[PDB]
């Protein structure tokens, strides 16, 4: 049937997918014992009768993370062989990934997916979920995805990224190991959904009012962009788009295919008890700078592509009139030689939600994908932080004495030079 | 030491005796 | 009817033998007492393809044991279905051939020859017409690989309208039994390459691999592995006891598998292999049967398949499976792994479907193999064989009872040509 | 005293069943190599050649020399044709009159003449196993 | 009276055969006891009082076949005598079963071939099943059938051969065996039917539309064919054929009776709503290269004669209709030299259905047998896989050292030559 497979990469997208399944099982009603007391055929498989397995793969060089996947809720739900996990972490290292402790899960991953994709035809993207500053993610994402590329050269494979704020990074070589990242997930990726942490931070702190979060609370509310973005592959509806047609509305030239993301709404039990989410607003605060979740300012930048999943009731006369509205703002740009901008898609399923998690049954949901060129900065961001520390050869001896050379990382730099190049090529 | 044995032949499944047509 | 004579030579055959004969009893439901329960039709009406009847309605194996000291003989007598066997059958050399070819085949084997082949005309003479011979032994020590040997050489030329297989453990890459291994080996070789019509290959390493990853077992004891080897020994003659859609036969894979007669050495693999954790995590189907069978690390010899390409190639599906989910699928595999087979043999695979299925799981499949991928191997024995001849290492133990130099050399001569074939054919 | 085996319980035999057709009684013993051996047999053969057609040609009656009420319960519970009761002294009767010595001897079937009196006696002792339907039901069906 | 002596040699002869009987026994209310509660004459005889044995010998090498219908729920069905068993298998040699171990047998198979013809004068011919990429199918065969022409002289041998597939094998012998099989198959047979595997696994797959069926589905198909092939002999019609006019009907030269096979309707109880089956429609369906049971694309071949026995209730002029329109088609090319190419023969009675089958019961159905020039591709691509595995004498010890002369599979290659290229000559 019909399907999309699942690959997590490293801390990051390890428990991002623990929040991502926990969903996928209560979406379709089966228990974490792995029984219920042809939907979901595009992301679970069957295991004799009454009992539905994950199509997904896990990898991460540790196994202090895999273990705790393996001995927390689902120790029956899951398939032993299905998590992989090696000897030692990466640490912060693209070196240690993508060049030397790599090598012994690629041979062991690369024959899971191929007894995975082999079976039925008909397969139709690959999920990554890892980290640009993590070492893991950035390294064995990428030797995984460049093999990816050679063996399997006509299919889709999307990509999620922890891109890193301006602020807040959680590491020091933050800047070393995102525009290495780069320059080896410009050419192998198609797709990839750009995301920051501090942009949720004040997500979490503005709309669903709570002051200090942690990761079980971004990890949940990354799950409800996920499961709005794909419900389109697993449930019916009026007007539905998968994968395989976001490239093809929404990438232009084959450079320009980083975006964000935008969540309608975000409301607690607080508030979603006290008004309507109707159309002519829930699509405001979508457009509204603090719901985008990659942390810059669309002001300074030219929206150029939006692609917009309602997902919930809502009745065609509403989308289209509060569509012609969002034309008329004369705050938000277009680019002047696009003129249609906006690709709509109406479901019919209502949102999910997990239970005792702070995200609320909403009666109907936005989620917007958008191409724009307000990337422009934060690619030239990280441009400047690698600029300070490239000037005199900090933490290089690292990736040096590894295994890489010094000369890749100038390759990079004209690489990541041509890219902001090209979006302020683009956005005149 | 066995317990009794429960699997069964496609043929001895499907050509049984079947009622004549009048 | 049809019966099939069991020998078993040497330490390793007769340890590995009680273990292929406990799974032969319940997989027909026979108390080792003797008697039977179970009480179906479809188990029995093959019976005397093995066994025998003895007047107490008991069956009796059509089973010799044979080994030139008593250590091991009374093992299987105190151990599991010791009962079973006749006191007849079992024949005792009171000395031990100590790991040395030349007294288990010229010497000290030669007045033992006299009652071993005594006890096996009695079992041929008694049914009506004879099918065929299996022995286990191991090519590593003495009473299995030259006194078993000999007995090959000897009823080869009374009945040569009959046929053998012999499942035969070989040396290992790095860790090493009885460490004149080559000696043994080597001299076993060009006489079974003359005398005998299949050979199993088995090594203890992919076979402790296997147990070590699928199986997840930490400590694994012969018992445990003798059950890997005698499921697979079981799997391959079930056709001659069971009916099916495609009926199979050792005569039926005997001329389907080998193009050219010196060539015989055959890969053997079975699936499904699932541990305790991963029993319920599985969807058994023809599928992944077919993925599990064509796996590097399931193969029960120490050889990467990936080097060489498949020859000719065998599968006995065993249970009530549906036949285009059979036929196609050997069509998938050959298709799609191209590079993986021989392009002078069109349609290289071979399929059987035994209708009944091993006791207690539903779906399995027994794969036998010629492969080219024996290449490596066979000169892994051959440059052993020279490390330990130029500086002329352990031959007294050998020439000081009648052997000769010139045998020694003739041995590396018609295997290094055996090597040679196995080149040729790409 | 003779007994047929329902969904449920045991009922007594209707004589008028016996009538028209063949009647064989089964000397047997659970626990025997050879009564596992034979059983089975006589069920396949018994089943073939009364349900290829409308009505039975044959009939079984089977008597037991067992030494547990549990064991005749345990081969009664999946044996499908007749049985005779435990506690009748019938089955001893049979025993003594029909010369089985309680081995060689069991299995046997002793086709019965409509007087009561053989019309065969039938072994399995032996190499032969195709001995099952050497016995004709066609000269020897009673009134 | 008339009648027709069946001839059952080699497995899948057997199995076949096995699903053709239970299919005959309930076309004349023929209990498998083998009593009845001028039809049943052309293939049983009358046994004592009340009694229908058949027309047909079984004979195998293995018992394991034939010993299992023995025991199987047609005990009385067959007399005990003509079901024959060796004691070993002829093992996939054409030598073996012609040489060593075929003697055996053909020394007593004969004499009950002559029992059973000794009955009534005007013999039909003789329904021989047999595969012939097998052992016993070819050589015990080709030993039965060589005996059979010179012991009687003129009666007709019809032969259905269940051929190697062009793409499947299901053995490496296949081309040894098929090839030689000809050589003595050509000047003893008289109409040899070719039926293929996976041509009927690729029906059950599209018209059957059923998902896992085996072998048993694939004989109740084949049983059909045979049933409406003998239609006229057992049953009045309209206007009648027989087996001896057959090869009057469709061979125009004594070396080319090598015919395929078509039948229609072949369709699911389940999709029967939504095709009320016309004579028009059915029709086409038989000419469409997607429904014959043989695997080879007639658009390269230049039909030659052809043979239509129609079923059931149809009248004779909507056949006329049909036919006037399909010879003025121009997918459906004829030869010139053979102006006229139809012969339609019509049987009042509709076919049975078997319970516990997979075909709905329908009202008319249609049964086609033609002499094609399409077989230049079954034997020259056979021929591809015949010198390619003699191109170094693989397997060639095999039948040398059981009893052929090495040599003599140049004379079958010579042969089957000039059956290669006659097709060629005639098709210009």
């Amino acid at each position: 049937m019909r399907e999309v497979i699942s690959i997590h990469v490293g801390q990051a997208g390890i428990q991002i997918g623990n929040a991502c399944w926990e969903l996928f099982c209560l979406e379709h009603g089966i228990q974490p014992d792995g029984q219920m007391p042809d939907a979901f055929n595009t992301f679970f498989s069957e295991t004799g009768a009454g009992k539905h397995v994950p199509r997904c793969v896990f990898l991460d060089l540790e196994p202090t993370v895999v273990d705790e996947v393996r001995t927390g809720t689902y120790r029956h739900l899951f398939h032993p062989e299905q998590l992989i996990s090696g000897k030692e972490d990466a640490a912060n290292n693209f070196a240690r990934g993508h060049y030397t402790i790599g090598k012994e899960i690629v041979d062991l991953s690369l024959d899971r997916i191929r007894k995975l994709a082999d079976n039925c035809t008909g397969l139709q993207g690959f999920l990554m979920f890892n980290a640009v500053g993590g070492g893991t993610g950035s390294g064995l994402g990428c030797l995984l995805l460049e093999r990816l590329s050679v063996d399997y050269g006509k299919k889709s494979k999307l990509n999620f990224c922890s891109w890193p704020s301006p602020q807040v990074s959680t590491a020091v070589v933050e800047p070393y190991n995102s525009v290495l990242s780069t320059h080896s997930l410009l050419e192998h990726t198609d797709v990839a959904v750009m995301l920051d942490n501090e942009a949720i931070y004040d997500i979490c702190r503005r709309n669903l009012d709570i002051e200090r979060p942690t990761y079980t609370n971004l990890n949940r509310l990354i799950a409800q962009v996920i499961s709005s973005l794909t419900a389109s592959l697993r449930f019916d509806g009026a007007l539905n788009v998968d994968v395989t047609e976001f490239q093809t509305n929404l990438v232009p030239y084959p450079r320009i295919h980083f975006m964000l993301s935008s969540y309608a709404p975000i409301i607690s039990a607080e508030k979603a008890y006290h008004e309507q989410l109707s159309v002519a607003e829930i699509t405001n605060s979508a457009f509204e700078p603090a719901s985008m979740m990659a942390k810059c300012d669309p002001r300074h930048g030219k929206y150029m592509a939006c692609c917009l999943m309602y997902r919930g009731d809502v009745v065609p006369k509403d989308v289209n009139a509060a569509v012609a509205t969002i034309k008329t703002k004369r705050t938000i740009q277009f680019v002047d030689w696009c003129p249609t901008g906006f690709k709509c898609g109406i479901n019919y399923q209502p949102p999910t939600v997990v239970p005792g998690g702070d995200l609320a049954k909403v009666m109907r949901a936005v989620c917007m994908i958008s191409n724009s060129t307000a990337i422009a900065e934060v690619f030239s961001r990280m441009d400047h932080k690698f600029d300070l520390m490239y000037a005199k050869r900090a933490f290089v001896h690292w990736y040096v004495g590894e295994g890489m050379e010094e000369g890749e990382f100038s390759e990079a730099r004209e690489d990541l030079a041509a890219l902001e190049k090209d979006y302020e090529e683009v956005g005149i | 030491p066995t317990l009794p044995f429960n699997a069964q032949s496609c043929y001895r499944s499907e050509y049984v005796a079947k009622p004549l047509p009048p | 009817m049809r019966e099939i004579v069991h020998v078993q030579g040497g330490q390793c055959g007769n340890q590995i033998g009680a273990k292929f004969w406990e799974v032969i009893s319940d997989e027909h439901g026979i108390d080792p007492t003797g008697t039977y329960c179970g009480d179906s039709d479809l188990q029995l009406e093959r019976i005397n393809v093995f066994y025998n009847e003895a007047t107490g309605g008991r069956f009796v194996p059509r089973a010799i044991l044979m080994d030139l000291e008593p250590g091991t003989m009374d093992s299987v007598r105190a151990g599991p279905f010791g009962q079973l066997f006749r006191p007849d059958n079992f024949v005792f050399g009171q000395t031990g051939a100590g790991n040395n070819w030349a007294k288990g085949h010229y010497t000290e084997g030669a007045e033992l020859i006299d009652s071993v082949l005594d006890v096996v005309r009695k079992e041929a003479e008694g049914c009506d017409c004879l099918q065929g011979f299996q022995i286990t032994h191991s090519l590593g020590g003495g009473t299995g690989s030259g006194m078993g040997t000999l007995l090959i050489s000897k009823v080869r030329e009374e009945y040569p309208d009959r046929i053998m297989e012999t499942f035969s453990v070989f040396p290992s890459p790095k860790v090493s039994d009885t460490v004149v291994e080559p000696y043994n080996a080597t001299l076993s070789v060009h006489q079974l390459v003359e005398n005998a019509d299949e050979v199993q290959v088995i090594d203890n390493e992919a076979l402790y691999d296997i147990c070590f990853r699928t199986l997840k077992l930490t400590t694994p004891t012969y018992g445990d592995l003798n059950h890997l080897v005698s499921a697979a020994m079981s799997g391959v003659t079930c056709c001659l006891r069971f009916p099916g859609q495609l009926n199979s036969d050792l005569r039926k894979l005997a001329v389907n598998l080998i193009p050219f007669p010196r060539l015989h050495f055959f890969l053997i693999g079975f699936a499904p292999l699932t541990s305790r954790g991963s029993q319920q995590y599985r969807a058994l189907s023809v599928p992944e049967l077919t993925q599990q069978m064509f796996d590097a690390k399931n193969m029960m010899c120490a050889s990467d398949p990936r080097h060489g390409r498949y020859l000719t190639a065998s599968a006995m599906f065993r249970g009530r499976m549906s036949t285009k989910e059979v036929d196609e699928q050997m069509l998938n595999v050959q298709n799609k792994n191209s590079s993986y087979f021989v392009e002078w043999i069109p349609n290289n695979m071979k399929s059987s479907v035994c209708d009944i299925p091993p006791k207690g799981l539903k779906m399995s499949v027994t794969f036998v193999g010629n492969s080219t991928a024996i290449q490596e191997m066979f000169k892994r024995v051959s440059d052993q064989f020279t490390a330990m001849f130029r500086r002329k290492a352990f031959l007294h133990w050998y020439t000081g009872e009648g052997m000769d130099e010139m045998e020694f050399t003739e041995a590396e001569s018609n295997m290094n040509d055996l090597v040679s074939e196995y080149q040729q054919y790409q | 005293v003779v007994k047929r085996t329902q969904q449920g319980n045991y009922v007594p035999v209707r004589p008028d069943h016996f009538a028209g057709v063949s009647v064989a009684l089964f000397f047997a013993k659970a626990g025997h190599s050879k009564c596992a051996q034979i059983v089975p047999v006589v069920r396949q053969f018994y089943k073939t050649t009364n349900f290829s057609g409308e009505k039975a040609v044959i009939e079984i009656i089977y008597v037991s020399l067992d030494k547990d009420e549990q064991d005749f319960e345990r081969v009664r519970a999946l044996m499908p044709w007749c049985s005779v009761e435990y506690k009748s002294c019938l089955r001893k009767k049979l025993i003594e009159r029909y010369r089985v010595p309680n081995s060689t001897a069991i299995p046997l079937l002793i086709v019965i003449g409509p007087n009561g009196e053989e019309a065969g006696r039938m072994n399995f002792q032996q190499s032969d196993e195709f001995v099952l339907q050497r016995w004709d039901y066609r000269f020897n069906k009673w009134p």
